[PDB]
RNA sequence: GCUAAACCUAGCCCCAAACCCACUCCACCUUACUACCAGCAACCUUAGCCAAACCAUUUACAUAAAGUAUAGGCGAUAGAAAUUGUGGCGCAAUAGAUAUAGUACCGCAAGGGAAAGAUGAAAAAUUAUAACCAAGCAUAAUAUAGCAAGGACUAACCCCUAUACCUUCUGCAUAAUGAAUUAACUAGAAAUAACUUUGCAAGGAGAGCCAAAGCUAAGACCCCCGAAACCAGACGAGCUACCUAAGAACAGCUAAGAGCACACCCGUCUAUGUAGCAAAAUAGUGGGAAGAUUUAUAGGUAGAGGCGACAAACCUACCGAGCCUGGU
RNA sequence: GACCAAUCUAUCACCCUAUAGAAGAACUAAUGUUAGUAUAAGUAACAUGAAAACAUUCUCCUCCGCAUAAGCCUGCGUCAGAUCACACUGACAAUUAACAGCCCAAUAUCUACAAUCAACCAACAAGUCAUUAUUACCCUCACUGUCAACCCAACACAGGCAUGCUCAUAAGGAAAGGUUAAAAAAAGUAAAAGGAACUCGGCAAAUCUUACCCCGCCUGUUUACCAAAAACAUCACCUCUAGCAUCACCAGUAUUAGAGGCACCGCCUGCCCAGUGACACAUGUUUAACGGCCGCGGUUAACCGUGCAAAGGUAGCAUAAUCACUUGUUCCUUAAAUAGGGACCUGUAUGAAUGGCUCCACGAGGGUUCAGCUGUCUCUUACUUUUAACCAGUGAAAUUGACCUGCCCGUGAAGAGGCGGGCAUAACACAGCAAGACGAGAAGACCCUAUGGAGCUUUAAUUUAUUAAUGCAAACAGUAACCUGCAUUAA
């Protein structure tokens, strides 16, 4: 009997407890007798390369000089991809059959 | 609210239904019968009251056999299992339905009478004037809409053109087609009317409460009434 | 009595009074006595000559009168033809 | 006998009684939730 | 001198002026903050309190016409048109919006609801203003006798006097109610008409209304708290009454809705308790304890109703019909 | 009628004042509200078992304790400071699934012999657990709960709480802050002679118990929270209604269901439709429906003379739970009997399913009693504890106009501590007191006023909003069958 208190999966009973259960993000299913399944496709993979021989380093030296703040935008990434445009003197239009959709969040992150 | 009556089945099945008790409630949830409610669990047995009903493939008289005679909770009068050709079904146990008899179930509206036994079914027109019957239909391929309690047996009166004027066990005569589906005997678990309840237990496990304590001023309609028997109810 | 409306916020007069008396611009209330219209067959002639004459009002009467009514019916009556027009105006008088 | 304990705490029957399905199937609990966002309380319902 | 007392700035009400808000990232109608898989949803004359001393028809949602016609148990009342044409003589933590916030707390639920602070230019000023002002105490306990006060007295007591306040009612300390003081809040808003004084006059007023001395303008007059109780919809069967589904419990002894007796169900009686252990407790004598028995879980029955082995009993501590909202 | 404390506004003021405009303009009280503080009051309530090296040991109790569904969310472990002493304030991290939850692809399709050691014995309440063939399927360990002295009762609350377990032990705890034992009350131990003689009552504690009356079939339930029954309900009997199917009443059918009266079993249910209701029953039925079963004069009465209707109380029971008479008469039960019981109708207002009478078992139901029983008393006493007082701590409420508060006589809005006359009177404190201060909590519940209400009852005054049936209209078929509007009927 508290209005404040957040609901969570230390306060209901066995059921709803083991029903909500935090961000646990479904990978499988259950199949009957109580045989999860562990969906390898579902299963994300850490793509970490390797790094060997790197330049660059998580922190920068303040004797590097200071540039202005300049966002990207399409305009810009058209005038520089203008090799066609100008050989005038490549596109995907449609991209529904494409490995990684760009409208329809398909690809994680 | 959700009431969802456990009356629901599709096709005939010998086994028994798990019967959900009412207790005199409706849809909604209130009360509409006083006296039901609290007693001993039941299982629903499915019956056919439609004794004749050729099977698949079929149309011909048929042939059937008793094999076990068992009691009827939902009901007072008792059935009995009754297998033939390739199906089962329950049907009403009549008097002295022993088991492993025979019955048959005809149907051809022979010219003259025809000495009916106590278990077969033929139609009103092959019965003899003045034969106990029971499970009584309104109409052909209805199914038996009056006689069925316990004990009960209807007299046959006369036959006119292609009609039967039947005597229901109140004295109301009642006039029916010739050409229906009846049963001859009378039905089992004779001396029913008798039982002695003896105590409040059983009838408290029979699933019945008891009346209230309202004390009740009796009107006008409380007097001895004499009135007259109804006209004949036909159905043609 | 309605000392102030609902609809413009003013005082209302009762239509009673209006029907059942008459102002003059002297100051008094005419006024008729009851039971003129009802037994008059037991009510010896002076008694009917005597109920079928007008009557004026007391002061207190007269001022209740006034006060169930607005300035309006304090008007003047100039009608073209009025039996009552040589009474709105009081002459002849010393306290 | 003791009339001071009444209560008999069960989130099941507390949260089918006052939930929020509950409370938005009916046309009353929907009023009764917009009135409560109008009042300006924190929590809604249970 | 302990306890205390004041600070006033955050913010509030009025219109004067424009017509407002609204998705970074995941989550939200299933049990709301839950990545994931085969089925109907909408449009409803508002009632009621109150006044006629009851109450049924009745009672309200720029100026002039006009509070006229007209309607009305023709009584209490209701009542039209044609025509006309960017700051506060405000509030300054009991005031101002309830608000530092719709915060705990009552709570299963609709629903109700407050205060936080005080010197300033430096609190990364040590170090404190000037004590003084109410209510309770210390500095400082009483010393014949009696509404706590007077005439006095060289002196406190000693001398004589007088029966607390307000309201009621013919009549009062009366033993009729009110009261522990202190600080804050707290109870007369105006009307046809009338009286006094200004300005003009058979006219005045910045159309309209009144005229056999009249009109205009100002001044002056109409209290608060207090029920039982109704309407419409929410909230309420987690405790009580009933029903539904699937489960659990009942030693032992004598021997069948049998008998004694564990656990267990209720409490006929004594005693204690009575601001207690408890806004319904503690021991036995008490009836049952394989059955009309008790109970764990979930769903259904909500007031003109539900339920009811009728106790006209219960429906969240108060049910001859629970509370809230708006009429009140 | 004459003045006037405070504020803002327009006017020189300016150690605080004047002229006019405004009132949210001026408190000894409205069991008025907010904040602190007196009053009983340092009074009521209160805890912590003992020794000690604080290692450890000793005394007592236990129907309590273990894990879990319901429920809470870190809530007596460490670190530093705060204090009956601390569970209080800030950081530390726990609690890791194998236990439980998170769960099933489709199409036709079917489970008659319950469980109770289930085989003898069987019974009624008729009962909780199953699958067949085809298609497609081959990747496999993801998420949640896991603590405590813990939940609901405003409190750290003798209160309420289910499942499997030894129910007294391997679990679980400390009734005594320290001294004395004034008065009063309560829980226990015993009692010289009586065992119910104080008492309306055999009402606590002990014996353990014999025979009666009223009522209730017995079990069971009732007014949670003063009345637990002589009331409520029915196993048994009886009255009325219904000829039928798709949400219950019903997957039922006249021996079946619904609405009612009474109380099983035994003897019985005697009479009456003038009046109301229900049946159109061709004018009558229904009283086990609403209700009723009479008077005047006579040899302490049959039978005569009769009047009226429905009969004029039949059987039965009797001083009743039965209007005063009532403490009846009548014989006992004792020393006394309005306590109890054997018979009389005279109960004039008893009397039959609004049920009359007996009876097999029974009653926390209401009233008596024979042989045993206890301090209830005759007449109470001794001991332990609760409890009380003092020493230490904290620490309320009902209440209070102020009190410097005596008594007697009479008065007094009619019972005087404050009044008229007399007696008395040094100062305060503890230990008991309940005669008065018409003592303290509740706008007396008994009586009365309220053109203030609400519950209940209809033949009180009004409307049929609603249900069903009636006559008419449109509405189609016939000839020379559902909705809608207008009025009536019962609810
Ligand atoms: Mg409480
Ligand atoms: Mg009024
Ligand atoms: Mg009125
Ligand atoms: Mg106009
Ligand atoms: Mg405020
Ligand atoms: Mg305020
Ligand atoms: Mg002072
Ligand atoms: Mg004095
Ligand atoms: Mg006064
Ligand atoms: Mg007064
Ligand atoms: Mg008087
Ligand atoms: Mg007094
Ligand atoms: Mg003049
Ligand atoms: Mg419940
Ligand atoms: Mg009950
Ligand atoms: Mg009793
Ligand atoms: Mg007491
Ligand atoms: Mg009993
Ligand atoms: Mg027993
Ligand atoms: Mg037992
Ligand atoms: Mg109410
Ligand atoms: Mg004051
Ligand atoms: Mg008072
Ligand atoms: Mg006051
Ligand atoms: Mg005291
Ligand atoms: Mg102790
Ligand atoms: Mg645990
Ligand atoms: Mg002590
Ligand atoms: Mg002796
Ligand atoms: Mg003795
Ligand atoms: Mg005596
Ligand atoms: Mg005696
Ligand atoms: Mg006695
Ligand atoms: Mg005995
Ligand atoms: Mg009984
Ligand atoms: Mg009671
Ligand atoms: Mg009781
Ligand atoms: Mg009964
Ligand atoms: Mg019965
Ligand atoms: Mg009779
Ligand atoms: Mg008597
Ligand atoms: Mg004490
Ligand atoms: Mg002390
Ligand atoms: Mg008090
Ligand atoms: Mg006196
Ligand atoms: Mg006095
Ligand atoms: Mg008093
Ligand atoms: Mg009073
Ligand atoms: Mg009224
Ligand atoms: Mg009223």
């Amino acid at each position: 009997a508290d209005r404040m208190s957040k609901w969570t999966s230390k306060r209901g009973p066995r059921s709803f407890r083991g029903r909500k259960g935090r961000g646990a993000k479904g990978i499988g299913f259950l199949t009957s007798g109580w045989r999860f399944v562990q969906i390898k496709e579902m299963v994300p993979e850490f793509v970490v390369p390797d790094l060997t021989g790197f330049k660059l380093k998580p922190y920068v030296s303040y004797l590097a000089p200071e540039s202005e703040e300049t966002p990207l935008t399409a305009a810009q990434l058209f005038s520089e991809a203008v090799a066609p445009a100008i050989e005038k003197d490549g596109f995907e239009p449609t991209q529904e059959g494409k490995l990684f959709q760009l409208y329809p969040r398909n690809f994680l992150r | 609210a959700n009431f969802v009556s456990w009356k629901s089945r599709t096709k005939y099945t010998i086994t028994p239904v798990k019967m959900r008790k009412s207790g005199g409630r409706d849809h909604t949830g209130r009360i509409r019968v006083h006296g039901i409610g609290g007693g001993h669990k039941q299982r629903y047995r499915m019956i056919d009251f439609l004794r004749f009903r050729p099977e698949e493939t079929k149309s011909g008289p048929f042939e059937e056999k008793v094999i076990q005679v068992r009691y009827d909770p939902c009901r007072s009068a008792d059935i009995a299992l009754v297998a033939g050709g390739s199906r089962k079904r329950w049907i009403i146990a009549t008097e002295n339905m022993q088991a492993g008899d025979t019955i048959l179930n005809s149907n051809h509206i022979g010219r003259m009478a025809v000495a009916a036994r106590e278990g077969d079914a033929h139609p009103l027109g092959a019965l003899p004037v003045g034969t106990l019957i029971n499970n009584v239909e309104s109409e052909p391929g209805r199914g038996a809409q009056y006689i069925r309690a316990a004990g009960t047996c209807g007299v046959l009166l006369r036959k006119v053109n292609g009609t039967a004027i039947i005597q229901l066990p109140s004295k109301r005569q009642m006039q029916v087609l010739e050409t229906c589906v009846a049963t001859v005997g009378r039905v089992s678990n004779v001396d029913h009317n008798k039982r002695v309840i003896g105590k409040a237990g059983r009838n408290r496990w029979l699933g019945k409460r008891p009346n209230s304590g309202r004390w009740h001023r009796k009107g006008g309609w409380a007097g001895r009434k004499i009135r007259p028997l109804p006209p004949m109810k036909s159905y043609v | 009595l309605t000392y102030f409306s609902a609809r413009k916020g003013k005082r209302k007069t009762v239509k009673a009074v209006i029907d059942r008396f008459l102002r003059l611009h002297c100051g008094l209330w005419v006024r008729r006595k009851a039971g003129y219209k009802k037994k008059l067959w037991k009510k010896t002639p002076a008694r009917k000559k005597r109920l079928r004459e007008f009557v004026f009002c007391n002061k207190t009467q007269s001022k209740l009168l006034d006060k169930m009514t607005t300035s309006f019916w304090k008007r003047r009556n100039w009608y073209v033809d009025d039996p009552y027009q040589k009474y709105h105006d009081r002459t002849n008088l010393k306290v | 006998k003791a009339r001071g304990n009444e209560y008999q705490p069960s989130n099941i029957k507390r949260k089918n009684k006052h939930g929020w399905v509950r409370r938005l199937s009916t046309p009353a609990g929907v009023q009764v939730i917009l009135r409560r966002m109008l009042k300006g309380r924190k929590s809604l319902s249970h």
